[PDB]
RNA sequence: CGCGAAGAACCUUACCUGGUCUUGACAUCCACGGAAGUUUUCAGAGAUGAGAAUGUGCCUUCGGGAACCGUGAGACAGGUGCUGCAUGGCUGUCGUCAGCUCGUGUUGUGAAAUGUUGGGUUAAGUCCCGCAACGAGCGCAACCCUUAUCCUUUGUUGCCAGCGGUCCGGCCGGGAACUCAAAGGAGACUGCCAGUGAUAAACUGGAGGAAGGUGGGGAUGACGUCAAGUCAUCAUGGCCCUUACGACCAGGGCUACACACGUGCUACAAUGGCGCAUACAAAGAGAAGCGACCUCGCGAGAGCAAGCGGACCUCAUAAAGUGCGUCGUAGUCCGGAUUGGAGUCUGCAACUCGACUCCAUGAAGUCGGAAUCGCUAGUAAUCGUGGAUCAGAAUGCCACGGU
RNA sequence: GCGGCCCGCCGUAA
């Protein structure tokens, strides 16, 4: 994790928009390719749709999964087992 | 070898004693190369052995390696088709080497606290003529003396 | 005036050798006292390479570079002295350094 | 007037000045029982004047750097047994026979290509 | 892969360096890739005469080179318009200013360098390769040298498996680090691929 | 390996060095103590913002003679079997065999 | 099978998904416009598109190169694409084993033989004697590096016996003795003695000497065998793609997991674990880098900042050992895997997928079936230290010393 | 002087 002298990273150009459908209404999910951002406050209740490798999955963010990223969710390799 | 290997090592005596035979058995009780937990156990289980025994420092050691002491044994001698397992005779310094290895081979496997306890023990056990280190004895004798047959090589 | 310290470097010996037997007789010529060339410790650095395009880990060879250090230390300039460093300075493989 | 000798072991060196005196083992200004570990070091230091001149009239002003304890040890003893050499030129008739005047020359040895020490070979289990 | 390089074995006993000069760990690099420019251009250059030898040294501001040939009048030309030529040119490739120099090959028969690519070039021209190396063998032996060797390797006109084919007389010893062995390759390139080729040349035993 | 990589290496290194100055006081201020909140947000929004293939860690030193990106070596710049073969011809002066 | 790889988060990167280009990302050509620029706004995941000022400068010999961009066409470039059974170059292996051949002359109708076989020796086709053979070549040995003993030369940043004071630190004055430093020489050759031996060649002991019988350790690999390995370091003969098998960008993968083998690390304890105090190495590295002293921190670290291109400074406290106290044979104050919480640091960026710190948790494991391998002396076993690759990152690799 | 221990696909350097 970082330093906690640094903050957490955005990627801003997913902030450019977060900041604006957050308003002005626009509930449309919305495509991303930035596993490697944190999730903030400002994003609650928000839908985002985020890209696995292959196609972009989307999730519905709530209110403690503050803190973690992107990437977190959305899984990349496919597993069901030996049979 | 094929070839023969002429000369031997030398090693200094004791330094408290001034006796080759500590020297060599201190050398077999070594292990990982350190010495001197050795000879510190060595010194201890000698003066525990000399106290309950009434004797110098040496006469019990050489009492009970004389009680435990190869005379004859077999070896794998074979002549037309199958093996023969025959007896033979043993010069002195293999018959020391045996003993000694036997005395620390029986003090390692048992379970009183400290190996100076151990191998004070398993000596004033030899000097009594009993102990798993006499067994090895006896039962090489045993063996060796059931072959008296093939001994004619 | 001072010390004054030249050290030289070279990856050979017999050319270091040429070059301070030479350095000590100009200044030996041009008067003044100067002391013995130091014999300084060398060093010495090693390699390892593997020697097959694709495989087979054991085949190595081993290489090594020398470096041979000498120090001078002329003591007292005259004169002249230093002019005639600054004519007097030719070689080919050998590093020479003057220090005030 | 003092003598000297030098002695060398696998990587020790030892400085020996000897003199007239009675008893003095004073090593890197230390007593020889309190720098040495009680171990065979001390017997291996004074057994080469034990069988000549058994340490009455001599003085052991010594230094030593470099190594262990027993090649420390070793560099000691063959310094003192060389010093003596020039004191006595009829003491070689013994030293020699002792086997104190020879330089032992053991050293550890490389780490070759493939080893894992100098001869210890990696396991071959192939089939 | 079995023979030691018989020129790199013997750098420090009875053969010298091509590159003579000193530096620290900031510019051996540079140097490095500097020489083997200049090198390789001069290569190129100068193919047409017979060029044995490039030896680089470098003063304290300047480098220096010296060539090694057997026809010296065709590099230094009519007058030295063409040495400064290649003096402009390399004084380009590498930043110092440059001198050059012209060494005189007396013997080209040896310096198996000449040799090696003499026999290539005759390759070229599609002639059998046992005449050239019986006739390489015999200038060289009738020159006066204590021994010979050479050998070619690849596709020699036959589909089947390269071959491989070599003649030697008088004495060759390779174990034997006092000896002057002076060793070179070369390679064709033919219509059906390349052709390897080594020279070995015993100038004489040196003390 | 093939053009396009060496191409890719030489921009990569033209980028880097052209950026050079203004990252400096960008990482300074980042990780400055007596910083602010506003401005070291911004210098961390800001660095992002430069192109990517400008960090000097973007950069995989190869061969000069080919480009192969394994088997390196600082001291010459040259793959092993370069540095091998050169070394056997003469070109590297002061190397040698060692034994010790 | 800890192999290419001396080091996988992006890049590396070849592979997958999607978004893009067509004389092209990298060269030579032809014709116009054009210092090369530098700052900056928007759309974008980004490639890339739009733009706005900044700029138009040399020799001018008057049009070119410098200067690079931006265009349009055509030769062309570009392929880690297939064939190691078309090849060069470079390696492994039998094997550091002692063999492998030729010229001339003789013998046989001929393939071939002789020499190279025989007696005695040697590490050795190493040597003597004999013999239709007489001589050579590549091999063996020697010439090379290092280690062990002395002698000269030089004496700082290295050294301190004698001298003087000295805070008692080689600290200073001094010294050139000793260690050491790196240059040059001496030394071992069965040299000498006795015995055995075909009055050879050699082999047993002895003296002397630091070293005695190729002193120890390396580097050096004959003719050839295995259609051995590599077209993906590199170079190449053939084919085969050219709006694509060529080129650019962002995310993902090379790290998956019912399982099976090879190579290692740590253990199962009392020759031990824990606490306190103390003592002896060698070899290396250092400028976009080694980083001291002080001050904050329990800690990983942070701030300020000297010195060092280095026998001067930093890395950098060697550990087993040795003295005291405790634990008392107990799945244990043995063992440390897994998991939770809280942090530091490198880097645009530690989710997939980094390394360390603190607190808590504390698993299997009580010496291992059939089987199997390494080692002959400073060697096995054991204990620590350094280096390369490298922003970051070793239980691997390559080196160094202690017992 | 005497214990036991079997097999190895088709073509293929010049």
């Amino acid at each position: 994790p970082r330093s906690l002298k640094k903050g957490p990273f955005i990627d801003l150009h997913l902030l450019k928009k977060v900041e604006k459908a957050v308003e002005s209404g626009d509930k449309k999910p919305l495509r991303t390719w930035s596993r490697r951002s944190t999730i903030f406050p400002n994003m609650i209740g928000l839908t985002i749709a985020v890209h696995n490798g292959r196609q972009h999955v989307p999730v519905f963010v709530t209110d403690e999964m503050v803190g973690h990223k992107l990437g977190e969710f959305a899984p990349t390799r496919t597993y069901r087992g030996h049979a | 070898p094929r070839r023969r290997v002429i000369g031997q090592r030398k090693i200094l005596p004791d330094p408290k004693f001034g006796s080759e035979l500590l020297a060599k058995f201190v050398n077999i009780l070594m292990v990982d190369g350190k010495k001197s937990t050795a000879e510190s156990i060595v010194y201890s289980a000698l003066e525990t052995l000399a106290q309950r025994s009434g004797k110098s420092e040496l006469e019990a050691f050489e009492v009970a390696l004389e009680n435990v002491r190869p005379t004859v044994e077999v070896k794998s001698r074979r002549v037309g088709g199958s093996t023969y397992q025959v007896p033979v005779e043993v010069r002195p310094v293999r018959r020391n080497a045996l003993a000694m290895r036997w005395i620390v081979e029986a003090a390692r496997k048992r379970g009183d606290k400290s190996m100076a306890l151990r191998l004070a023990n398993e000596l004033s056990d030899a000097a009594e003529n009993k102990g798993t280190a006499v067994k090895k004895r006896e039962d090489v004798h045993r063996m060796a003396e059931a072959n008296k047959a093939f001994a004619h090589y | 005036n001072q010390r004054i310290r030249i050290r030289l470097k070279a990856f050979d010996h017999r050319l270091i050798d040429q070059a301070t037997a030479e350095i000590v007789e100009t200044a030996k010529r041009t008067g003044a006292q100067v002391r013995g060339p130091i014999p300084l410790p060398t060093r010495k650095e090693r390699f390892t390479v593997l020697i097959s395009p694709h495989v087979n880990k054991d085949a190595r060879d081993q290489y090594e570079i020398r470096t041979h250090l000498r120090l001078v230390d002329i003591v007292e300039p005259t004169e002249k002295t230093v002019d005639a460093l600054m004519r007097l300075d030719l070689a080919a493989g050998v590093d020479v350094q003057i220090s005030l | 007037n003092q003598y000297y000798g030098t002695g060398r072991r696998k990587s020790s060196a030892a400085r020996v000045f000897i003199k007239p005196g009675n008893g003095k083992i004073v090593i890197n200004q230390r007593s020889l029982e309190q720098y040495f570990g009680r171990e065979t070091a001390r017997m291996v230091v004074r057994q080469p004047l034990e069988l000549v001149d058994m340490v009455e009239k001599l003085d052991l002003y010594i230094t030593v750097k470099g190594g262990g304890i027993s090649g420390q040890a070793g560099a000691i003893r063959h310094g003192i047994t060389r010093a003596l050499m020039e004191y006595d030129e009829s003491l070689r008739s013994e030293l020699r026979k002792a086997g104190f005047v020879t330089r032992d020359a053991r050293q550890v040895e490389r780490k070759k290509v493939g080893l894992r020490k100098a001869r210890r070979r990696p396991q071959f289990s192939k089939r | 892969g079995q023979k030691v390089h018989p020129n790199g074995i013997r750098l420090g006993i009875v053969k010298p360096w091509n590159s003579t000069w000193f530096a620290n760990t900031k510019e051996f690099a540079d140097n490095l890739d500097s020489d083997f420019k200049v090198r390789q251009y001069l290569t190129k250059e100068l193919a047409k005469a017979s060029v044995s030898r490039i030896v680089i040294e470098r003063p304290a501001k300047s480098i220096r080179v010296t060539i090694h040939t057997a026809r010296p009048g065709i590099v230094i030309g009519k007058k030295g318009e063409d040495v400064e030529k290649l003096r402009k040119v390399v004084a380009d490739i590498a930043g110092v200013p440059a001198q050059i120099n012209i060494a005189e090959v007396r013997k080209p028969e040896l310096d198996a360098k000449l040799v090696a690519d003499s026999i290539t070039s005759q390759l070229e021209r599609r002639v059998m390769f046992r005449r050239a190396m019986k006739r390489a063998v015999q200038n060289a032996m009738r020159l006066g040298a204590k021994g010979i060797k050479v050998e070619v390797s690849g596709r020699l006109g036959g589909a089947e498996i390269a071959r491989t084919e070599w003649y030697r007389e008088g004495r060759v010893p390779l174990h034997t680090l006092r000896a002057d062995i002076d060793y070179n390759t070369s390679e064709a390139h033919t219509t059906y691929g390349v052709i390897g080729v080594k020279v070995w040349i015993f100038k004489g035993e040196i003390l | 390996a093939k053009q396009s990589m060496k191409a890719r290496e030489v921009k990569r290194v033209a980028l880097a060095d052209k950026y050079f100055a203004k990252r400096a006081e960008l990482k300074a201020i980042i990780s400055d103590v007596n910083a602010s909140d506003e401005d070291r947000w911004n210098a961390v929004l800001k660095l992002q913002t430069l192109p990517r293939d400008s960090s000097p860690s973007r950069q995989r030193n190869r061969c000069r003679q080919t480009g192969r990106p394994h088997g390196f070596l600082r001291k010459f710049g040259l793959s092993r079997i370069k540095v091998r073969e050169a070394a056997m011809r003469g070109e590297i002066p002061g190397l040698k065999k060692a034994s010790w």
